[PDB]
């Protein structure tokens, strides 16, 4: 008769990193990093995103002739841009408060474009048809932004402008206009007659006076003068007012909208799909089951915290050593046949042979391991400098806790062997391979007495030999 | 033990629009490699509960795609797009890895106006031959559940001698059905002639009365 | 096909013990874990115990740990459950379902039981609820059975032995001052078919092993 | 004859913490956290300034009668305050730009107080003697700040004031003044006659107009009206100007000074000595090889970086006993006190004699790798290091450093455990059958092996001539 | 790496030297940097501050070495005249010890007292004549010595030699030696050395006539 | 009184080897721990080797590893040094000092050596530099010795056998076109004591084992 002790073995190929060793295979482990992918840009919530192709946000909201006219979905949860989408503001200049505007238009519930100032009626004392340029071509001819009108002098005079609109739509209206900055004084006179001009856009929420600068720029996009683009939000009831004596690109179409909170912009070449998935990334989506992810710093929605790590996997079980292939510390090889628990015995007598796990040591380990794994997930709840240091702090903690895990198993096995060794001092000798050579024959019910933890030896060892 | 806290205990909803329930625990669940929660259960009235979304997100075999359980760590929900009429019953939270399962309070799901059709049934002759008389009033397939049934014996209001019983909301047509039973001795039943149940309900332009005369079909 | 079956409803006074069985039919019996759960009306659910055919070691609920006991048989493929003392608030409907093979693996309740309702005996008197009126209504007739004065629950009632199910409403049982339960079961039918269609209600009260099939016919006055 | 292998042992009581175990005793280790305590401080000789004592900075610079008048040392790099500093602004109010002023006066190279506006001459059209109050008592009587003058109306009139000073001292001058905010309109009239008054203090580097508010504040220090205190620095050549029609507390004494960079304030009850020691804790050594201390979150001067840890000690040697591979705490269950030459060594036993000797090839390679790893840690510390970033990084860096020391200590002891297992395998692979394994890290030499034969095993060149 | 290689200083005021290394050496239990020694001209160096800060026995408290991590310094409050010589950094941890370039330390105006010594009769009896000029205890070191034989300037036939700065009085001393054959020495009468130095209002000449004390 | 002693200055041509000893003498001698360092004029210092009689295995400088060799004796308490090939850039003063016997415990040069200066010989002719003109100076007289045409250096010169040290200046040796070295040593004295105070200079050129004591007397004309 012979009784031996051993650990669990499995066909798992999960590898974890410890303090001393790395790429260590274990029987059971939990990952702390989900970057699993091949997901395709989908749609957060039922609401699909607005896809910008051949244009950016500036060209879309201003209405560059090269962009696709409405169209335009009524509602969108986010906006997707292309890196090769660089034709936006056709006329040179810069968009004032562009980052702010990008975040406003990110998420919207209702969106409607309307003709705030009709070209035919609103401007009787100024020429609106001449407002075209070579910088904004449509069909091999001079054109301009669909949403704006470039007012030019009507003959030999540019009368003082004063137009206003009252927001009766019942929801905040986005108004956009432009201020022209000519190249030379000759062009300034040829466009608005007057020399010392000014522009003023007043409202309850916004007020600013623009004095246009007449100067020769480097001349890019075939235009020597520049044009700055401004915008504001008119609350329902507030009245926008446009007082100006020249150099003003009045608006034609405003946007009545009801914005939504949060969200952002994605700049990627990935296409759109209809799988209705709820987090999103710059390139695809994820299942967000894990509290960490490593795809891109930019994330939309309730996604895991981004962490730039090669791999994070916390170990739960013990080292997997099956050692049985091809032809065939103190103990070598694992118990593939035993699946009852992590630690167990193996009896051998005339009645039969079989494996059995010690549930007192196994259940106490599962309770402590599960408790320790949850204690680590409770630590991640700590919500560029912090990112790199927290990543290293998390890496160090996973490596540290992996060594404490495998040593806790190594100790639990040594305690199980000492439990058997202390019961039968002389009735059985130590083989040295984690087994015990029973001198006296011990039946199945006698083997259970060792498992129960109640063994006596009133019988002689029989070890007389020799 | 894990404290499985449900909310809300009473969940009133309607057809077409979705719903959501919330469960939170004292300790986080992981149990080695993401074994996690067990799921959520739908228990219909007088029936055993069936599996739905095991392992938090993995759906059960033989279950429509309308259901969808999502969550990470403690909390939060199980969403169901478009509620049908059969989606009614009590729901409960999953066990907390550690053997103390500790289930929820199992919050109760409940679902156009429909007027009851009213029927009254006199005592069967078989019964009267044993000294007791049971008059029954049936309000079938109405909505909403709010309904009022009064008994009148020879035009006098009754009190105490009537019991009521209502079915759960129908799994197909979303209607409630109700029964009222006037239990009288054979003595009292022979003294009075006119038996009637008066019914009021939002779908009734006027209160409805179904009546009959004793021994006179 | 792998549905499991268990013992029917029972009734015991406070003090006497009770035993319930749960056979595994249709298996596919790889010897994996079985569990037991209770559900009292007005409360919720709480785990009772667990047992495995792979592992001899079992797990009980600390609160009820002393009284409960679990046993099983591999040959007959059946699991048994027993309780010691009884009381009013310990009475509940007991269910049984599969759980897991090993302790280390995950848990799942793929298939569930029927529900042994354990809680003082009678058979019901079944009285016809007949539809005449002016034929109930031109387009629809109502009829049913009055299943009265039975004890204890629970009682079955189908119509024409399962043939008729559409339009059937079986109401919750109600307790009476007598201590006996009462129940009604109605169905709506085409008022034109009354003269040609036989309607039977099938009442089964298993605690008294009683079968009553009452024909509900109209009022041909 | 027998040959044995073992570890070094010594009388050291240094304990280190590892990943698996804690409070582990080791033979050699370097500390990473120093706590000596202030003798007194006593730093850079004189250098503590005019020990403030019962006053604070505000009362000292303004000249509260309870404070000791100059006196006052000519130079100081830092300032010491007491928590029990009850005497600051005797007249109620608040000191404007107090935190700024504290950092300016922290370190100074030259400091001289001079009478910018003499009381007797500078103010002929205003009464300067009446500027006293009960809030500032000196000897049981009404007094006032020694460095300021509270101008009151001269009879039935308060003429427009216009006084100026040109900084001819050749170094920035610190000027201080005050603006009074009376309680009621009756007190305003009784002090400066005019009702709607104003004050203006102009200069090249500073300009502001003060309109005094007349309001009843809750009573403090027996005064209902309060007084705000302002200050500025006049560069050499710039002209300060005081235009006002009332409610102005003109300066009497300014301070010509030459500031120094950095430094701060110390608020403690410890007394003073002279010992010429820099910022690092006594006795000015300082002389702190470690870059960490656990004394105060902020310390003044060129000091090491603060970390709130109970103990940090990086391990260099092995476990001191006078394992994973199986050596330390394994077959060899004890260390050698007699062997002192090296971490790892042999022990021969023959008719000629017996003695210990260390293997310098394994020992020197370990010292080079350990020293290199110890220097790599001190490098990773120093090379890479408002309340969520100043105090937030501290708690996380402390935990990051604790984790790293724990981690590196386990890698150290396993590196020793492996080096010894490699030394035994080196001997075992040489004599396969010539000597058996005892099991206690020793070998039973079957054939004779003298001192010259034992050296051949140490050299690494063993021959197989005999049974 | 040492810096600076040449360190000029004066009495009363302190000084400081700088040494930096490739690695932040420590060793086990903070041996760190080896201490620094002062090597006087024609003498062995003596210990000063071992273990970076611990001072040596038998050395004044004026010296004080301080430092942490791979740069270091050594301050000396008030420089005396004896604090002169070459200083070096000490290799640590490594056996490839590697020392510094070291820094040569060198320290009121003092005019030289000038003395000239004619050839001793003993020497002239062997065919060579050596005239010696002595400039004793002057400062600063800058000094100019010209030889004149019968009033004619000499070139090449003179060698000079200077002591290091005195360990007590902070002065330099200098010797100039005119080596001539006995032939040339008999041809000319007047031998003289002309000395110029900042402390001299005018150039000084010490001379003598041959065979005429 | 604790100090070590070593061999005197030597001289060898390029090709021949050289040996130097370093005795321990009084008193507090660690049984073990000795190091060697060189210093050439115009360069700095560089470690040569180390040795212990414990006996910890010795250590040499990789650059000079081929040639250098270390040996020691416990009885005589003396350490020896040896070099193979010599060259023009190999000339330097070799010093010897004690080290930690353990070597791993620490390092310290508590006591240093004298300095064996290693590079035909020739003794110097010592000529008196006698006080000249009138009272040299009224308050101060100057005198010295001209130590000429010796080889190889170095040479010793004290005054009245150590009695006279205050005021003594011994100048650096200087090389001459002849290939021989020259040196001067002067001292200032009270001009009044010339007639009553004997002044002797003591010149020792150990390479030729030569002792010259020259009395420098004035010019009583
Ligand atoms: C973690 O698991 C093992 C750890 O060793 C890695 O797989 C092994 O990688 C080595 C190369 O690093 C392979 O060795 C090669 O073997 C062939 C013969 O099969 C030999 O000709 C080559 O010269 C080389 O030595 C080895 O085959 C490979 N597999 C095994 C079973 O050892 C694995 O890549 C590691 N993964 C990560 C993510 O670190």
């Amino acid at each position: 008769d012979t009784l031996c002790i051993g650990y669990h073995a499995n066909n798992s190929t999960d590898t974890v990193d410890t303090v001393l060793e790395k790429n260590v295979t274990v029987t059971h482990s939990v990952n702390l990093l989900e970057d699993k992918h091949n997901g395709k840009l989908c749609k957060l919530r039922g609401v699909a995103p607005l896809h910008l192709g051949k244009c950016n946000i500036a060209g879309w909201i201003l209405g560059n002739p090269e962009c696709e006219s409405l169209s335009t979905a009524s509602s969108w949860s986010y906006i997707v841009e292309t890196p090769s989408s660089d034709n936006g503001t056709c006329y040179p200049g810069d968009f004032i408060d562009y980052e702010e505007l990008r975040e406003q238009l990110s998420s919207v519930s209702s969106f409607e474009r309307f003709e705030i100032f009709p070209k035919t009626s609103s401007w009787p004392n100024h020429d609106s048809n001449k407002g075209v340029t070579a910088a904004c071509p449509h069909a091999g001819a001079k054109s301009f932004y669909k949403n704006l009108i470039w007012l030019v002098k009507k003959g030999n005079s540019y009368p003082k402008l004063s137009k206003s609109y009252i927001n009766d739509k019942g929801k905040e209206v986005l108004v956009l206009w432009g201020i022209h900055h000519p190249s030379t004084s000759a062009d300034q006179q040829s466009l608005y007659q007057n020399a010392d001009t000014y522009v003023f856009v007043g409202s309850s929420r916004y007020s600013k006076k623009f004095k246009p600068e007449i100067a020769i720029r480097p001349k890019v996009r075939d235009q020597e003068g520049r044009m700055n683009y401004y915008w504001t939000l008119v609350e329902p009831g507030d009245k926008i007012t446009f007082e100006a004596t020249g150099n003003l690109v009045v608006p034609r179409y405003a946007f009545a909208m009801e914005r939504n909170a949060g969200s952002g912009i994605i700049i990627s070449d990935t296409p759109v799909h209809d799988c209705n998935t709820t987090c999103q990334t710059p390139k695809g989506a994820i299942n967000t089951s894990l509290p960490f992810q490593n795809i891109h710093p930019i994330t939309i929605g309730k996604c895991p915290k981004y962490v730039k790590s090669t791999k994070l996997r916390l170990a739960t079980g013990l080292r997997n050593i099956p050692s049985i292939q091809s032809r065939g510390g103190f103990i070598e090889g694992g118990w593939t046949g035993m699946v009852d628990g992590w630690y167990g015995y193996h009896h051998q007598n005339e009645q039969g042979s079989g494996y059995a796990a010690d549930l007192k040591s196994t259940q106490n380990a599962i309770d402590e391991i599960t408790n320790k794994v949850n204690s680590v997930i409770e630590k991640m709840n700590t919500q560029d400098g912090f990112l790199d240091i927290w990543t290293y702090n998390a890496e160090l903690l996973v490596l540290l806790e992996n060594e404490r895990t495998l040593d806790y198993h190594d100790s639990n096995v040594k305690n199980l062997y000492e439990k058997v060794r202390s019961q039968l001092k002389n009735n059985a000798k130590e083989i040295g391979n984690g087994c015990f050579e029973f001198y006296h024959k011990c039946d199945n019910t006698c083997m259970e007495s060792v498992k129960n933890g109640t063994y006596d030896y009133p019988k002689y060892s029989e070890e007389a030999k020799l | 033990d894990v404290v499985m806290t449900q909310s809300p205990v009473s969940l009133p909803v309607t057809l077409g629009q979705p719903a959501s329930i919330s469960c939170r625990s004292s300790q986080g669940l992981v149990y080695i490699d993401g074994n996690t929660y067990l799921n959520w259960f739908q228990q219909r009235p007088g029936q055993s509960p069936r599996r739905l979304i095991y392992n938090v997100f993995t759906r059960d075999s033989g279950v429509p795609d309308r259901f969808s359980g999502s969550g990470s760590g403690t909390d939060f929900t199980l969403k169901i797009t478009t509620v049908e009429a059969e989606d009614v019953g009590v729901y409960y939270c999953m066990q907390g890895t550690h053997w103390p399962y500790t289930f929820g309070q199992g919050t109760k799901v409940e679902i156009t106006v429909a007027a009851p059709s009213v029927f009254i049934f006199p005592p069967s002759d078989e019964q009267l031959k044993s000294g007791t008389a049971s008059v029954v009033c049936l309000l079938n397939n109405f909505y909403p559940r709010e309904a009022k049934v009064q008994w009148k014996v020879d035009n006098a209001l009754q009190s105490g001698n009537s019991q009521e019983s209502v079915t759960e909301q129908d799994s197909k047509d979303s209607t409630y059905s109700l029964s009222s039973t006037l239990t009288l001795s054979k003595a009292d039943y022979e003294k009075h002639k006119v038996y009637a149940c008066e019914v009021t309900h939002q779908g009734l332009r006027s209160p409805v009365t179904k009546s009959f005369n004793r021994g006179e079909c | 096909q792998v549905q499991l079956v268990q013992s029917g409803a029972e009734v015991k006074k406070p003090g006497a013990s009770v035993k319930v069985s749960c056979k595994a039919s249709g298996y596919s019996f790889s010897s994996y874990g079985i569990s037991w759960v209770r559900q009292a009306p007005g409360q919720g659910l709480e785990w009772m115990g667990w047992i495995s055919a792979y592992n001899g070691n079992t797990n009980y609920a600390q609160k009820l740990q002393g009284r409960v006991t679990m046993t099983t048989d591999t040959s007959t493929s059946t699991a048994y459950m027993e309780l010691r003392s009884l009381r009013s608030d310990d009475t509940a409907v007991f269910y049984c379902a599969r759980d897991r093979p090993h302790i280390l693996t995950g848990f799942d309740f793929d298939y569930w039981g029927q529900g042994t309702l354990v809680t003082s005996t009678k058979g019901p008197s079944v009285f016809p609820l007949a539809p005449s009126s002016k034929s109930t209504s031109g387009g629809t007739a109502a009829l049913g059975c009055l299943v009265k004065d039975y004890f204890p629950e629970p009682v079955t009632v189908s119509w024409n032995s399962g043939a008729l199910t559409s339009g059937v409403h079986t109401f919750p049982a109600v307790l009476q001052s007598s201590g006996l339960y009462s129940l009604s079961s109605v169905v709506t039918v085409p008022s034109s078919s009354l003269g040609t269609q036989t309607y039977i209600c099938n009442v089964n009260h298993k605690p008294s092993n009683t079968k009553v099939d009452k024909k509900v016919e109209p009022k041909s006055c």
